[PDB]
DNA sequence: ACCGACGTCTAAGAAACCATTAT
DNA sequence: ACCGACGTCTAAGAAACCATTAT
C-alpha cells in the first residue's frame, strides 16, 4: 500500500575562486572566476591547431568567438551569457603565432579515402611530430577532424577518438577534438562554454569542484567494455579513482585492471587476485597523494554485482578500521516516480506541474534504494526564480531513476547517496548542470574504450585532462 | 512519511499469497522447447509451465487435447505458498505468475493482449475506441481540455496503425509483489516499431508531470474499474475451471510521504 | 700515503626500442632500433637541401651513402657496422624532391670574396626563404658550406654556426650545417653514425635515453661566454635542463640569465634576484611538464664556485621539501691516476695493460673528489670481447680525472656522481661513447656562445634540437 | 679500501708540519715588485717572500747583500705553525713552501731546476744523460726492452733541444699536504716549445698506464734516491745556514682500494 | 555410472545508429 | 682622515688555433 518514509537531499555545492560557492556552473564561473585562478595556473593558455591547410579558417573563427562574449539563444532558463574567455576566466586566451599552427600532411585525405582508420591516426600524430619539440611554448592543441574524414571515424572496432587519444597521452600533451558538430550548432553559447571549460580543464586549471568534501575518502567506479573478434569476446575493465588531496587540488585518474598484459576475459567480474591487485594499486596511489595516510572509508562502484571472490578481495585488501562500501548502480528499472504537490491556500492536493525534485531517494528495502539523479532543482532558474528548471524536458519528459543494490554495509543510505549526487556535477567535459552518472563511471567507460582500442598503454596511471 | 510533496510509483500492491496450481506428471520425459511447440500447435486454453513438472492453469479438457491419454500418468494439486520467495527464487514461476495475473486482469474487458520483446502490454482496441470507459484516457491526453484521439493512422505511412497501450510487469523486492505500469504507444504491425518513432516522440513530447499523473490514473480506471476506493479488486483467471488463480492487488498505486 | 676507499659506478644504461637496455648506443641502434620507433615517431624524416648549385652532387653523395650501408675502417675497437638509414632507424629517409631543394643566391660568393660573415649569414638565410611556407613538406634541411667560404667562418667575435642557428632558432626549422670535413674523412662510418643520429634527434624523435631515471629529478647546468670589444667585455650566463615528462619522451631546453634585455655584467657569478629568477623560470617548466607537481631534488652544475650569494639564492628559489644541490665541476686538475690490478695465479700485482675504469670516483675531503669521466670500458669492444676500451687512446695516453667541489649536500658521493656519469652520454650529438662534460654543461656552453653572438633572442626557451 | 683494482695517484705525502723561518723588519717600507727588483740584480742565494714583513730561508750575509745595514732594523725568527692551514689561507706562504721545498728536492744532485708560466720543472742534464742513477728512465723510455735515450735533439729542428722531466707542484686539500709529479718534455730554448709539439706528442703516444707507472717509479726514484723502503726521506734547504728549512716526504705515492 | 553440450526463462548492460535541444 | 688606483700572488676558465683518429 504505502512505502517507507523517502527523503531528498540539496543540491550540492561547486567551490569557486576565493572558496565561493554557487550551484550554477556557468553562473558561478562567470561571476566568481574559475577555482584554480586565485593560484593562477595556468598564468595563459596557450593554444596550438591541427588541422588541413584548408580548413584553419574555421579554428581561427572558433577561437575568435571563443575571445567573443556570446547570448544563451536555446535553453535559456538555465543558460547564462559567455562574457568571454578572458573576461570569464580571468586568464587570457592566446591566439598562436605561425610557428603553432601546424599542417596535416597530404597524406591524410588519401588514408581517409582508403579507410584505414590507424593509419589515419597515425598520420595525425606524424603531422603533429613538431608539437613534440614546441610543447614548452604552448598548453593545449586544438585538432579538427573535417566531415570529409566520417567513414573513418567509427566503423567496427574502431574509433579514432580513442586511438588518437591514446597515441597522444603518452607523450603528456593534452589535446581537444572539433569537428562541424562545435561549428553548425544554433546555441554558439553551449560550444564557448563547452569548449572554454574544457581548454581551461586541459591547460591544468580546476573549473570547480565540490564545497564540502572529507579528504579522508576515496571513491572507485570499475567500469567494462566489449571488443569483438572472430575468436571471441575480450572484456576490458579499467577503475577510475576520484579523490582531494590535502590541500588545493583534485586527483580524477583512471588506470587499467589488468596485471599483466595479455591477461583475457571473457566475463566481467573479475576474480580474487585482479581485484586484490587493483584496489591495492588505488590505496597505493591514495597513499602516495595523502602523505602516507590510509583513507577512514571507501567507496566502490560497478555496472554489475559484486561476485563473492570481488566481497572477499574488497575486504582483505583493506585493514580493518576501515570501512567499505559497495554499491551497484542500474541505469535501467522498472520504475517511476510523479510528483504530487500538497495542499496550499484553496488548492487542493494536485500534482505538480514540474516533475520531482532531483535529489530526492526512495528506500525500497534492506539493500535496494532509487536515487533521483534527473529531475527538478530549485534555486537555478535564469527567466524566473521561483520556477524549477529540468534539463532532459526535450528528452525524457520525466525522470527515470537509478537503482542502487547495497552488498555491504550498517550505515543508511543518506552518506551514499548524498556522495553519489555529489559526484554528478565535477564531469567538465560537458556543459550541463548535472550527468546521470556519477563521474567514476563515466571515466571508467571512456577510459575502457581507450584501452579496448589501444591496449598497449596499459599499466600507466593517466589524469582526466588528456581524456576529456 | 510526514510531509509533502509525494511521491506517487507506477508500482501496485499484490495481497495475495498463496497460488493453487495443478501437477500434471508425464510417464515420458519432457522438455521445454517441446512443451511450447505443443502448445503453439494446439493452442490451448489454458496457461502451462515446466519447471520440473508441467504446472497448469486452466481446465483438464485442454490438457487432455495437448496430452495424449497415453502419456499422462497423473493429475494433482501443487500449492505455491510463498508466492514472493518462490517467484524470486523460480524464474519460471515469476513469469508464470505474471501470465496469471495478466489474464486475471484483461478478462471480459475490452482491451486488446499483445505482447513485445519479452513484455506485456495491454492496447485499447481500435474498433471500440469510443467507448464510455475510455473518456477519461481520451481527456488526459488532449490539449487545453479538448478531447483527444486515442487510436488512428500515424503520419506519413502505408498501413502503419497505432494505439495507446499500458505496459504491465510484475517485480519482486523484499518479500512483497509489485505490478508495474508504463504508458506506452504501440504500433501495428509490431516489426515496423522503427518507422514511427518520430511520431512516439511527438506525442509524448509534453507529457509533463501532470499528464503524466492523469494517464496513469486513467489507466489504473479503464484496467480495475474503481480509482482510490480504499480497497482491493479481486481478478480471476479461468474461474470455471477447476484449477482457478484469484488475486486480490490494491487500486491506490503505492506511495512515498516524508 | 693512504686514502679513502675508492668505489666505481657501474656503466649507465641506455633506453632502446621496446624498453630494453644497451650500453653500447651504435650497437643498441643497430641491432634494437631507436627509443622513438615504439611510438613510429618520425613515421617518416622528410629532408631538404640548401647548398651552391656547383656542389649538388656532394649533397646527393651524402645521402645516398647515409641510406646504403658503411663498414667501420678506424677505431675499429668501437664502431659496429652501419646498415643504412631505413634498417637502423626503422623509418625512412625520404630524399627531397625537385622543389623542396633549394639554390642559394650567387651573392653569397661575393660576399664571401668580401669577408663579412653577418652579410653572409642573412643571405643564407634569406636564400633558403623559399622554404618557409612549403615548411610542411620536410622536416630537417641540409645547408652546405663549401670550402671556399673558410675565411668568413670565425674571426674576432663572430662565428657563421652560432649566428645561423640563432637566425634559424625562431624560425622553427632544424638544421644540419655539412662542409667539406664530412665528405674528406677517410672513416666513414664516423660521419655516417654521426650524421645519421643528428638527423634521427632534429626530426624530432629520441634516439635514446637514459634507462634508470627519476621522474622526481632535474638538472640545472650554468656556463659562461665572453664577448670583448673597445670598451671591454660582458659575461653571456645562460642556462640549460635536463628532465623527463610524466609520460615517456625526453626534452632538453636551454635559456638565457638575463632578466631583461641590456642588462650588463662582468663577472660569471650570478645576483640574488638573478638566482630567483632563473631558479622561478625552470621551476615553470618542471611543472609544465608534470602537472604542477614539485621536484624532489635539484642538482645544479657550474663551471666555477659558488659565492655566499649564489647559494642564498639557490635555497631561497625553491621549497623546503626539496633539497637542494650546488656541485661545481672542475674540468682541469693536477691529479691522475694509475690502475693495478691484483694477484693472478702466478703473477703479482702489476700495472694494467689498460686506464683505469670510467667510474671511479676518488673522495679527497669532506667536500672534494674526483670522478672519472674518461677511462676505460668494458662490454663495448667489437673486435676482441673481452679486451676493454679506451676511446681517448689516439690522442691522450691516459686518462684526465674531472674534479667535483659540494657547496651543499646531506648524502654521499655516489648519487652525484651516478648521475653526472649518467648524463655524459646523452649528447646526441655526440658520435662516440661519452663526453669528458655531463651534458648540461655542454649545451650551456653551446646556447651560451648563440646568444653571446646574437643577443636578440633572449627570454625565449629553446630546445637542444635546434642547436645540435 | 679493502679490494683490487688499486688506484694510483701522483701524490707524495708531506708529514712536515712547521718551518722555523726568519723574518727581516726595516724601517722604510717594503714592496713586492722592488723585492724582486733586488733579489734579480743581486742574485741572492736564498729564497725570499713578501706577505707582510720581509721573510727568506739561508744565511743573513745574504740578506745583508741585498739590503744595505740602514734599511735593515731587525732579525727574527718566524714560527710558521701550522703549514697546511697557512698555504691554503694565504698566497704568498704556499708559493714559498713550495720553492723552499723543491730546492730542498734537488740539492747535491745533478737536476737542473727550470721554470715554466710560473709553474716549477725537474729536467735532467744533456751532460749527465749516460750517469748510472738514471738507467731505470732509460729502460722506462725504451721499446721492446730496448734502452732508451732521455735526452737528444728534435728531428727536423734546427738548433730545438729537448729533455725528459718532470713537473712538482705543491697542492694542499682538507689539511694535508701533497706534493704531486708529472712527467713531461722539456724544450729547450724555452719559448721555441712550438717547435716541437709533434715530437712530443709522438714521444708521449704510445706511454700507456704500464709504461706510465714505469716513469713514475724511475722518476720517484732519481728524486729520492730510494724506492719501497717503507719510510720517508729527510730532505732540507742550505743546511750550513742558521735559518734552515727541513722536510719530512714519503716516498710512497697515495694509492686508494676498492 | 558421470560432468560436457544445448534448450527454456529471468536481470542487466553494451555496441553500430537516430534523434532532439529544457512547460 | 677614509676608500680608490696600481703591483705582487694563487686557481681557473675561455677571446683563439693547431693536431690525430682508439694497444
Ligand atoms: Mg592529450
Ligand atoms: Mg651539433
Amino acid at each position: 500500500s504505502q512505502l517507507a518514509a523517502h527523503s531528498t537531499i540539496p543540491e550540492p555545492l561547486l567551490l569557486f575562486k576565493d572558496n565561493r560557492t554557487d550551484t550554477h556552473p556557468l553562473r558561478g564561473l562567470s561571476q566568481y572566476g574559475p577555482y584554480s585562478a586565485c593560484f593562477n595556473l595556468p598564468g595563459q593558455v596557450r593554444l596550438a591547431y591541427l588541422a588541413p591547410t584548408e580548413h584553419m579558417r574555421k579554428l581561427d573563427a572558433i577561437v575568435r568567438e571563443l575571445q567573443n562574449p556570446a547570448t544563451p539563444k536555446e535553453a535559456t532558463n538555465y543558460y547564462v551569457e559567455y562574457g568571454g574567455f578572458e573576461k570569464v576566466f580571468k586568464v587570457p586566451l592566446v591566439m598562436p603565432q605561425e610557428h603553432l599552427r601546424c599542417l596535416a600532411l597530404d597524406e591524410c585525405h588519401g588514408v581517409a579515402a582508403n579507410g584505414n582508420g590507424l593509419a589515419l591516426a597515425d598520420k595525425i600524430v606524424q603531422s603533429m611530430s613538431g608539437l613534440f619539440r614546441q610543447k614548452h611554448a604552448f598548453d593545449v592543441l586544438l585538432v579538427y577532424l573535417p566531415a570529409s574524414w566520417k567513414k573513418c571515424f567509427e566503423y567496427d572496432g574502431f574509433d579514432l577518438h580513442d586511438r588518437i587519444k591514446a597515441k597522444v597521452a603518452p607523450l603528456n600533451l593534452p589535446i581537444q577534438i572539433i569537428n562541424d558538430t562545435a561549428l553548425t550548432r544554433q546555441c554558439r553559447a553551449n560550444v564557448m562554454w563547452g569548449v572554454s571549460v574544457a581548454l581551461y580543464a586541459k591547460a591544468g586549471g580546476i573549473p570547480w569542484k565540490l564545497a564540502d568534501w572529507d579528504k579522508d575518502e576515496a571513491y572507485i567506479g570499475l567500469s567494462y567494455a566489449i571488443k569483438k573478434n572472430a575468436e571471441g569476446q575480450e572484456y576490458t575493465t579499467c577503475c577510475s579513482q576520484v579523490f582531494d588531496p590535502d590541500g588545493t587540488g583534485f586527483e580524477f585518474v583512471a588506470y587499467d585492471t589488468r596485471e599483466f598484459i595479455t591477461d583475457r576475459k571473457g566475463n566481467p567480474y573479475l576474480s580474487y587476485q585482479e581485484m586484490q591487485s587493483v584496489l591495492s594499486k588505488s590505496l597505493h596511489l591514495y597513499q602516495s597523494s595523502h602523505n602516507g595516510r590510509m583513507p577512514r572509508k571507501i567507496f566502490i562502484h560497478k555496472t554489475t554485482h559484486f561476485t563473492e571472490d570481488e566481497i572477499q578481495g574488497a575486504f582483505d585488501s583493506f585493514s580493518s578500521s576501515t570501512e567499505i562500501e559497495l554499491v551497484q548502480i542500474i541505469q535501467s528499472t522498472n520504475w517511476y516516480g510523479l510528483k504530487v504537490d500538497g495542499k496550499k491556500g484553496d488548492k487542493p492536493v494536485a500534482p505538480a506541474s514540474y516533475p520531482v525534485d532531483r535529489g530526492l531517494y526512495q528506500p525500497l528495502t534492506e539493500s535496494e534504494c532509487l536515487l533521483w539523479t534527473q529531475g527538478s532543482v530549485m534555486g537555478v532558474n535564469q527567466q524566473n526564480p521561483g520556477q524549477p528548471v529540468f534539463k532532459e524536458a526535450a528528452l525524457t519528459p520525466l525522470p527515470n531513476p537509478i537503482m542502487l543494490r547495497r552488498f555491504s554495509g550498517n550505515g543508511g543510505w543518506h552518506a551514499t547517496c548524498s556522495s553519489i549526487l555529489a559526484l554528478t556535477k565535477v564531469d567538465w567535459n560537458n556543459n550541463t548542470l548535472y550527468k546521470k552518472l556519477p563521474v567514476t563511471l563515466v571515466y571508467s567507460q571512456v577510459f575502457a574504450d581507450v584501452v579496448k582500442q589501444t591496449p598497449e598503454i596499459v599499466n600507466e596511471i593517466y589524469d582526466y585532462r588528456f581524456f576529456m | 512519511g510526514k510531509s509533502f510533496p509525494a511521491l506517487r510509483t507506477n508500482a501496485l500492491p499484490v495481497v495475495t499469497q498463496s497460488i493453487r496450481c495443478g501437477v500434471v506428471t508425464l510417464a515420458s520425459p519432457i522438455t521445454f522447447s517441446e512443451l511450447k511447440e505443443r502448445i503453439s500447435q494446439k493452442s490451448p486454453k489454458a496457461l502451462l509451465t515446466y519447471t520440473e513438472k508441467v504446472l497448469f492453469l486452466g481446465g483438464e479438457p485442454e490438457i487432455r487435447k495437448i496430452f495424449s491419454n497415453d502419456e499422462i500418468n497423473s493429475i494433482g494439486q501443487y500449492y505455491i505458498d510463498e508466492i514472493a520467495q518462490s517467484v524470486a527464487a523460480s524464474t519460471f514461476l515469476k513469469s508464470f505468475v505474471e501470465e496469471a495475473i495478466l489474464t486475471a486482469l484483461l478478462r471480459e474487458k475490452p482491451i486488446l493482449h499483445r505482447v513485445r520483446h519479452r513484455t506485456h502490454y495491454a492496447v485499447i482496441p481500435n474498433a471500440s475506441a469510443k467507448d464510455d470507459r475510455f473518456l477519461d484516457l481520451r481527456k488526459a491526453v488532449g490539449f487545453k481540455g479538448d478531447l483527444g484521439y486515442i487510436t488512428g493512422n500515424v503520419t506519413n505511412a502505408k498501413e502503419l496503425s497505432w494505439a495507446e497501450a499500458v505496459s504491465i510487469r510484475l517485480e519482486e523486492r523484499g518479500g512483497k509483489l509489485w505490478i508495474m505500469l508504463k504508458p506506452e504507444i504501440w504500433i501495428k504491425p509490431l516489426d515496423r516499431r522503427e518507422e514511427a518513432t518520430d511520431f512516439i516522440r511527438s506525442r509524448r513530447r509534453y507529457r509533463f508531470n501532470q499528464c503524466s499523473y492523469q494517464i496513469l490514473d486513467a489507466w489504473i480506471k479503464i484496467l480495475f474499474g474503481s480509482i482510490g476506493g480504499g480497497g482491493t479488486v479481486n481478478i480471476s483467471c479461468f474461474p470455471d475451471a477447476e484449477f482457478k488463480a484469484e488475486f486480490e492487488i490494491g487500486t491506490r498505486t503505492a506511495f512515498s510521504l516524508g
